[PDB]
């Protein structure tokens, strides 16, 4: 309230909310008119009617009684009409990166906005009106002096004078750590907890002082808490119990639902699956109507929840002791990554899952990509990596693949499933073995096609095929020369769809055909595959 | 001094680019860097009612020891200088391309003894962050010109032109030309000839007062020739790959003869060259040797830059405005011997021919980067020299003609 307010002025070229009052009972505007002096006692609300032509409307309702109502504003009209501010907390410190501190204690700020002057000239927009009888009798007229309840600028320019009234503490009292979240502080040291306490008591004084208001009991109850879905326990933190349900039918929403329980969970638990019990949502949109869960997702729902059913937790982050993720493949496109200090408690888990014909190493590079983005965000510097793949695999793809990539520190891990290069064409054609002049074509009406292969030594088929699309007959084709050949085969195509695919060496894909064809080429001996235009 | 008023284009808002996360050490340079130029005056913090943002990065320009501040301007320069190409725009002699070598003088430590228009400081904002969201962010504005910037030069022209104005009367041949916080200086001399002029401009530039703390030669070869392979025996293959090439040449040049070359074998037997064949093969290497035809600058569509990497430390680029339409083409190769990786050399290879750009045009072109988005996001700004930054964006799909620019 001596606290130096922000200035604030309202969007360019818009003038202030001149919105109705649509009366309500009687026994509200009561309510409202207690409350009212009430708050104007305390100056946060001064009333001056004549020459303000805003108005915003006013209600009120109960919804946690200490046997009395409550007032709200419709602050919609005016939030359009005022300036941006600076955002807001764009996100949530994680658990895995804090730094454990000898004590803790949580302080929520009481009516931390109304505490909170509002800009003088801007004042006259938070104009509101009291009715008295449907408007036989004219009411009574307000404006704020302070921060008003739900009003665009209110959190950033708290949060603004939060942080000044705290660096005067801060700066005389450097073993002390304060951080802000929307209300609350959160205050860590290594003091010895009877100075600890006396630091705290020091600053709720402090704030006191500025007209912030503070729990004068015990504080906020001991550790454990219980913070934004997550535990938070002295020496450990996990994620708040995840009750998976058990149903009969499910709603895409169910289903959406539960896929965000399992990511959610996937932090700290490790093993957690999602592919094929989100392959459900991706079918449409639609709200409310009910999917059948396949067999998969059932196998898949079963498998966490018994990796569920025993609680696990992660530790706080020492920054003394350097920091390793290890990665592992899991499935159908799935893998899973934990991230720790020493070897028996992470200080977090997580997975990767591809989204779009693939390969096991990018897909691994990726991996390592999105681990990277994330450590730096949680810690402020990169893992060494602990990886399934040997350096000779890993230095031929990166020296061969189209895209640059960076290979960071990484030790080689000898758990399986290791990844690995399960075949590699030629570079040139090979001596001795046979060539096979390979096309496909289909029609895209008929739906009808041929795939067939002419070679050098008078060897010729033609195979025909229903329910195709020209690249699938062009992939067909390829599959059978690959069928009909030696251990050495060239093939010709004129496909560039079919020598992009096949030159991507991929290892698996969700289509039958490349599967058939890259078991071909991984029962080949030397394959030179080869182009020349249609 | 008074300040140079700053209206940006009507209707447009100001840069609200959000700020990439950063490595400790980083976050502690910039700490640092922004505490100095705070006690200085050329920056002051900044409260909620600013709702503005422009990404920040530490880098370490000419391979010094000690950190360096790199602003990311591009958004406030595509919503102010839009108007500030025109309304302060600073002429791009086409002569600068033709001297036989060319210097790069850092001047950017100029701008910042000018001041700023206070009514437009507001949209210089950055936030120096914080490690897991711990704390909100510290909120910096400028109130001196700020370098990477497109104002900034166009504002302290004058002044260039003035304080330079000496040494271009002493040297009517030498070519001076300022990209953003660069002069650009070539010459026709002796390497040590330009050596002993640069060093003359440097010492003209200190004594009135421009601290400054590696030459170009524009005589490259414009758009390279690509070469059919020469052999000595012509297998079935052979004549394959080189029927191809020549097919996919005849989106770029039209009078590629084809059919006397493309008259079941296996790919590994020996086809001698018919005399109508090796008669198409002289044609065209012939058509290719000169250069393509209606290939001119258009000044109002940008350029675009694309670069395939050829292993081995080697990268192919051409920069173009229409596609085949090839303004000019290159190639860069790192050292031989030196521990570099993928990613230095994307970065290299994206300054260099930035640079190139920069002499021939006055504009850098737009990337097409061979590499995943989030890895570069990542990584750009462990080589990155430079203090101007080019617009880019990522290629996903391969260029299956790999060798067809090599
Ligand atoms: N409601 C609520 C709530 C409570 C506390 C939070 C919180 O405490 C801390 C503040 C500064 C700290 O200092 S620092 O980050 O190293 F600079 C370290 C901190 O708690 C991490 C270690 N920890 C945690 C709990 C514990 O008992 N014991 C312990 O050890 C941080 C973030 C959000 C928080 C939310």
């Amino acid at each position: 309230s001596p606290i130096e307010t922000v200035p604030v002025k309202l969007k360019p070229g818009m003038d202030g909310p001149k919105v109705k009052q649509w009366p309500l009972t009687e026994e509200k505007i009561k309510a409202l008119v207690e409350i009212c002096t009430e708050m104007e006692k305390e100056g946060k609300i001064s009333k001056i009617g004549p020459e303000n032509p805003y108005n915003t409307p006013v209600f009120a309702i109960k919804k946690k009684d200490s046997t009395k109502w409550r007032k709200l504003v419709d602050f919609r009209e005016l939030n359009k009409r005022t300036q941006d501010f600076w955002e807001v907390q764009l996100g949530i410190p994680h658990p895995a990166g804090l730094k454990k501190k000898k004590s803790v204690t949580v302080l929520d700020v009481g009516d931390a906005y109304f505490s909170v002057p509002l800009d003088e000239d801007f004042r006259k927009y938070t104009a509101f009106t009291i009715p008295s009888i449907n408007n036989e009798t004219p009411g009574i007229r307000y404006q704020y002096n302070v921060l008003p309840q739900g009003w665009k600028g209110s959190p950033a320019i708290f949060q603004s004078s939060m942080t000044k009234i705290l660096e005067p503490f801060a700066a005389q009292n450097p073993d002390i750590v304060i951080y802000q979240y929307m209300d609350d502080l959160y205050v860590g040291s290594d003091l010895e907890i009877g100075q600890h306490r006396t630091k705290i008591e020091e600053l709720r004084q402090h704030l006191l002082r500025w007209g912030l208001t503070t729990p004068d009991k015990k504080h906020q109850k001991e550790p454990p808490f219980l913070w934004m879905g997550y535990e938070l326990h002295p020496d450990k933190w996990t994620v708040q119990p995840i009750v998976l349900p058990e149903k009969d039918s499910w709603t895409v929403n169910d289903i959406q639902k539960l896929v965000g329980k399992l990511n959610w969970a996937s932090q700290i638990y490790p093993g957690i699956k999602v592919r094929q019990l989100s392959k459900l949502l991706r079918g449409t949109k639609a709200l409310t109507e009910v999917i059948p869960l396949t067999e998969e997702a059932e196998l898949e729902l079963a498998e966490n929840r018994e990796i569920l059913k025993e609680p696990v937790h992660g530790v706080y982050y020492d920054p003394s002791k350097d920091l390793i993720a290890e990665i592992q493949k899991q499935g159908q496109g799935q893998w899973t990554y934990q991230i720790y200090q020493e070897p028996f408690k992470n200080l977090k888990t997580g997975k990767y899952a591809r989204m779009r014909h693939t390969n096991d190493v990018k897909q691994l590079t990726e991996a390592v990509q999105k681990i990277t983005t994330e450590s730096i965000v949680i810690w402020g510097k990169t893992p060494k990596f602990k990886l399934p793949i040997q350096k000779e695999t890993w230095e031929t793809w990166w020296t061969e693949y189209w895209q640059a990539t960076w290979i960071p520190e990484w030790e080689f891990v000898n758990t399986p499933p290791l990844v690995k290069l399960w075949y590699q064409l030629e570079k040139e054609p090979i001596v001795g073995a046979e060539t096979f002049y390979v096309d496909g074509a289909a029609n895209r009406e008929t739906k009808l096609g041929k795939a067939g292969y002419v070679t050098n030594k008078g060897r010729q088929k033609v195979v025909p095929l229903t329910n195709t699309t020209n690249q699938k007959t062009e992939l067909q084709a390829i599959y059978l020369a690959l069928q009909d050949s030696g251990l050495e085969v060239n093939i010709v195509t004129d496909s560039q769809y079919a020598l992009g695919i096949i030159q991507a060496q991929p290892d698996k894909s969700e289509s039958e055909l490349v599967n058939q064809i890259i078991e071909q080429l991984i029962k080949k001996e030397k394959v030179y595959l080869a182009w020349v235009p249609a | 001094i008074e300040t140079v008023p700053v209206k940006l284009k009507p209707g447009m808002d100001g840069p609200k680019v959000k700020q990439w996360p950063l490595t400790e050490e980083k976050i502690k340079a910039l700490v640092e860097i922004c505490t100095e130029m705070e006690k200085e005056g050329k920056i002051s913090k900044i409260g909620p009612e600013n709702p503005y943002n422009t990404p920040v990065f530490a880098i370490k320009k000419k391979d010094s020891t000690k950190w360096r501040k790199l602003v990311d301007f591009r958004e406030l320069n595509k919503r102010t200088q839009d108007f500030w190409e025109v309304q302060l725009g600073i002429p791009h002699p086409a002569g600068l391309k033709k001297k036989k070598s060319v210097t790069v003088l850092d001047v950017g430590d100029a701008y910042f003894s000018v001041p700023l228009d206070e009514d437009f400081r507001k949209y210089t904002a950055f936030t120096i962050p914080s490690i897991n969201n711990e704390t909100p962010g510290i909120r910096y504005q400028y109130n001196v010109l700020p370098q990477g910037w497109k104002g900034s030069p166009a504002i302290f022209q004058s002044s260039m032109t003035k304080i330079l104005e000496p040494f271009k009367k002493q040297n009517p041949d030498i070519v001076i030309y300022q990209y953003m916080d660069d002069l650009y200086v070539g010459s026709d001399l002796e390497i040590g000839q330009h050596r002993t002029k640069i060093e003359e401009l440097r010492q003209h530039l200190l004594r009135w007062g421009l601290t400054t703390p590696y030459e170009l030669h524009p005589d490259k070869w414009t758009v390279q020739p690509i070469v059919l392979p020469e052999k000595d025996s012509w297998t079935v293959n052979d004549i394959q790959k080189l029927v191809g090439k020549l097919n996919w040449a005849s989106q770029i040049y039209p009078g590629i003869k084809v059919r006397q070359l493309s008259k079941t074998k296996a790919l590994t037997e020996v086809i001698p060259l018919t005399e109508e064949a090796e008669l198409e093969l002289a044609e065209n290497r012939e058509i290719l040797k000169e250069p393509v035809h209606g290939v001119y600058y258009d000044p109002s569509k940008d350029l675009i830059a694309e670069i395939q990497k050829q292993g081995q430390g080697q990268w192919t680029y051409q920069i173009y405005q229409e596609p085949f339409k090839n303004l000019k083409t290159g190639k860069y190769a790192r050292m031989r011997g030196a521990h570099t990786n993928d990613v230095k050399q994307l970065t290299e290879a994206v300054q260099k021919i930035t640079t190139e750009s920069i002499v021939i045009w006055g504009k850098t072109p737009k990337f097409k980067l061979p590499i995943q988005k989030e890895t570069w996001e990542t990584w750009w700004t462990e080589y990155w020299q430079a203090t101007w930054i080019p617009e880019w964006e990522f290629v996903n799909t391969p260029p299956l003609v790999k060798l067809w620019y090599q």
